[PDB]
């Protein structure tokens, strides 16, 4: 019962986004917009009834792609970890409601998987023909990022500095850098607002989210026609159901019983800079 | 009866026209397929002769096409709307469970006879979505049924043949998983002859994305999606011959036009099916030269 003042004190502040996000892997340099990405899965939308029996899927599906090295397992454990329940495989039944990551891609449950390129390392000229996974099973996937080995000099020197410190200092101190949820804590919050409730959108925002869909879908058309060949990844109506369900987790994370345009607004440019960039 | 009797003298020809546009408002276009639906409904005649062979009287229509085209939408419809309508999937059902086995039973020591999946639907309609998923050998036990509506079964100390005489709808995806427009046909169907001869009818359904048709798709779409049901309070969580004229379902512009309710319609699709054509001999040389025509046309094919 006390933990329950604790859970709504925590989410009632303004910054709880950003707390959750710098709680996702602080150890793992870069890929904040991963971090969210993965605790909005966490989080996750949440599943609404018909009366004609149809059901809707309340569960978000990630694709990850890029060259090895890239600490894409690394992710994985953390999320198995930090999930309530949580199932690691190497390529269901038992998981209701929990994660499912899936590595070497080549029942109520959130996929996250993890595949490499076709050649080993991603081609940056060729574009398309580097996925192997044919565009049905890919459309089922709500987003789909690529990582990329940005060679920089000075990059280099800043991981290994980061890694040799986080090396070092582990048996010295193992504390928070600033204001980070401890993983049981993290673990506990998660489950409540999973539990508690679960919100939906405005009309508003359904405008606006309109919108942004047609102008997006024209502009895949164009993007389509002018390149005078099949895009891997369409777009359907499959993808303004996704960014629905990240507006309701977004919502969700901050308890509120109707989603804001702020929410749609994130949603929206995550969505984009994820599957507009891999597309 | 006084109403449909109305009905089919004042619209004389318009019924055909009008039962195919009213037959799935929820879903826009294909005015081609609606058209195979209401003949499928309507059905053929059986014609037993003198020596006792027998004349296929159903219909096989094979649906091809890319992802998204309301194809399944169809299919849960017709199976709503037919009286025996079995859904049965590519692996959901094996040749086992389409026909009929038979079963020792331990109690008496005897051989019974279990019905399949296609023995039951007898004078119906069987659904088969993701039809290219399912193997060869349940087309090859299928073909029987498709030919001659029966199956005959001999287990010894037992033989029997029982009557399947059905319709059939098949809905499949191309081997490529989206149609291919260079290719020809026949690479993205990727079925046998046999097959494709004994399906009476082929649709083939393209997701071209024009721009006045992706409008209008997504308008109608909008509009569905908006319509919420009469004398319900907003925000809740949960018979005449025209259907009565809605501002969201229907839009300002159909008002001109109105679409035939489903109780009306399924009577007078059973009327219809009651009713017993004859062929005339004026019709008979003109089908005959089409169909030559249609054979002679492979010099006339062009590109």
């Amino acid at each position: 019962p006390q933990e329950e003042e604790e859970f709504r004190r925590l989410a009632a502040l303004p910054n709880v986004y950003e707390v959750i996000s710098k709680s996702i892997a602080p150890s793992i340099f870069g890929g904040t917009d991963m971090k969210k990405a993965i605790a909005c899965l966490l989080f996750g939308g949440s599943r609404k009834r018909l009366p004609d029996g149809l059901t809707r899927r309340g569960d978000i599906n990630l694709l990850m792609l890029g060259d090895p090295g890239t600490a894409k397992s690394q992710l994985l454990k953390f999320v198995e970890k930090c999930s309530p329940i949580g199932v690691y495989t190497s390529g269901m039944v038992l998981a209701d409601g929990g994660v499912v990551c899936i590595d070497e891609f080549d029942s109520r449950c959130s996929v996250l998987a993890a595949a490499n390129s076709v050649f080993g390392r991603w081609d940056e000229t060729k574009g398309e023909d580097n996925i192997d996974f044919m565009p049905t099973i890919l459309s089922r996937f709500d987003m789909i990022f690529i990582v990329k080995d940005e060679h920089n000099e000075e990059r280099d020197v800043m991981l290994a500095k980061h890694v040799i410190t986080l090396h070092v200092s582990a048996l010295t101190q193992t504390q928070a850098v600033e204001g980070e949820i401890d993983l049981a804590k993290l673990k506990k919050f998660i489950a409540y607002c999973r539990v508690k409730c679960g919100p939906r959108l405005s009309a508003e925002a359904a405008e606006k989210l309109k919108n942004r869909y047609i102008i997006m879908r024209s502009g895949a058309r164009q993007h389509e026609r002018d390149s005078d060949r099949r895009s891997s990844i369409p777009i359907t109506v499959r993808q303004l159901e996704a960014i629905v369900r990240i507006a309701e987790a977004l919502s969700k994370m901050k308890l509120q019983p109707f989603a804001t345009e702020a929410d749609v607004e994130e949603a929206l440019r995550l969505f984009q800079v994820s599957t507009l960039d891999a597309a | 009866i006084a109403k449909i009797k109305k009905f089919s003298k004042t619209r004389s020809k318009d019924i055909f026209d009008q039962l195919a546009k009213s037959l799935a408002p929820s879903i826009h276009g294909h005015d081609y397929v609606k058209k195979a639906i209401l003949c499928l409904l309507l059905g053929g005649v059986e014609r037993d002769l003198e020596n006792g062979s027998h004349i296929r009287g159903d219909i096989n229509i094979l649906l091809i096409g890319d992802p998204s085209v309301a194809k399944s939408q169809l299919l849960r419809y017709v199976l709503c709307t037919a009286p025996r309508a079995i859904p049965t999937t590519g692996r959901g059902s094996s040749g086992v469970g389409l026909t009929a086995a038979v079963t020792t039973d331990q109690e008496t020591g005897e051989r019974r006879l279990e019905a399949g999946a296609m023995v039951l639907a007898d004078r119906g309609v069987v659904c088969i979505d993701e039809f290219d998923k399912m193997s060869d050998m349940d087309r090859t036990a299928i073909h029987e049924v498709m030919e001659q509506g029966r199956v005959t079964i001999a287990k010894a100390g037992i033989h029997a043949r029982l009557n399947a005489r059905c319709s059939v709808l098949a809905a499949a995806n191309p081997v490529y998983g989206r149609y291919d427009q260079y290719k020809t046909p026949m690479e993205n169907i990727g079925l046998q002859d046999s097959l494709l001869s004994r399906f009476d009818l082929l649709f083939i359904m393209l997701d071209q994305m024009d721009p006045e048709q992706d409008r209008e798709i997504s308008d109608h779409v909008l509009r569905m999606h908006r319509y919420r049901a009469p004398g319900e309070q907003d925000g809740d969580a949960m018979t005449q011959i025209y259907e009565k004229h809605d501002n969201l379902l229907h839009g300002t512009k159909k008002k001109k036009e109105k679409m035939v309710s489903a109780a009306f319609m399924k009577k007078y699709i059973h009327v219809a099916k009651i009713i017993k054509p004859v062929l005339t001999q004026e019709s008979a040389t003109y089908i005959a030269e089409e169909y030559s025509r249609l054979r002679s046309q492979d010099s006339m094919s062009s590109d």
